[PDB]
């Protein structure tokens, strides 16, 4: 049931060519990046 | 007085209300515009979920514009380490429209959390439980006409938004990055899911 981002998300979101998506938990969605192998963190800003 | 408004994840009453697990959220509290409560569950045991807006009764979690309230004592909580800890999950239960978030440790100080993985709920449930884990807040630096911000809006009702907020990264000194949809320097995204939630971006201005 996951969602692609809108274009700004996707634009600007998530670092180091992590992957944006939205998953609809509670009417609201919640953004996450998917982190690029290497990387950690709310917007895969940081090394592992 | 302002205008606090209670609503309910399920019906319209407290008695249409499940009862809290332990360490469930019991009320969620949104401190974006005009507060407002909603209420997840009811405390067992004799105890009562905590209404005040603030931090200061000892039964709060803080995170970005929300305060999560607990039916026992937050302090009771271990801190999380950043990145590897599940401060909380979350689960729905579909045919009863019911959200259940069960906190495990509170994030330290200056972090952000954020969906990190998905298991199965189990065996005997249907679906996936959400694991959130805690970030340091970003020292980035905003590039030049880049968003510092992004709103993520929900018209609840006419005048109630439910609202999630996504710091991108730090302005320049001498300037400010918005920090409500309708301040100068928002410009207006898309529709998303639904007609009724839009997209803001948010952008550094002077001053
Ligand atoms: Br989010
Ligand atoms: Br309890
Ligand atoms: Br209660
Ligand atoms: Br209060
Ligand atoms: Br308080
Ligand atoms: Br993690
Ligand atoms: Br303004
Ligand atoms: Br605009």
């Amino acid at each position: 049931p996951t969602y692609k981002c809108p274009e700004t998300f996707d634009a600007w979101y998530c670092l180091n060519d992590a992957h944006c998506f939205a998953v609809k938990i509670a009417d609201l969605p919640v953004y996450s990046c998917e982190c690029a192998i290497g990387f950690m963190g709310q917007r895969c800003e940081y090394k592992e | 007085d302002r205008d606090v408004r209670i609503l309910y994840q399920v019906g319209d009453s407290e008695e249409d209300l499940p009862v809290c697990a332990p360490n469930a959220v019991c009320s969620k509290i949104d401190l974006y515009e005009t507060p407002w409560i909603e209420r997840q569950c009811r405390c067992p045991d004799g105890r009562t979920c905590p209404s005040s807006l603030g931090v200061e009764d000892g039964h709060t979690i803080a995170d970005k514009t929300r305060h999560y309230k607990m039916c026992q004592p937050v302090h009771k909580l271990p801190v999380c380490k950043h990145f590897r800890d599940y401060t909380w999950t979350l689960t729905t239960a579909a045919e009863l429209n019911v959200t259940e978030q069960i906190v495990h440790c509170r994030c330290p100080r200056n972090s952000v959390t954020y969906l990190t993985k998905r298991e199965p709920i189990g065996n005997d449930s249907p679906g996936y439980r959400y694991l959130f884990a805690c970030s340091p807040l970003t020292r980035l630096r905003c590039q030049r006409k880049q968003p510092c911000k992004l709103f993520t809006v929900r018209k609840r009702q006419e005048f109630l938004d439910e609202v999630n907020i996504n710091s991108l990264c730090q302005c320049p000194k001498g300037h400010r990055c918005p920090s409500h949809h309708t301040q100068s320097g928002v410009i207006a995204g898309e529709s998303f899911l639904e007609d009724n939630i839009q997209t803001y971006s948010g952008y550094c201005m002077a001053n």
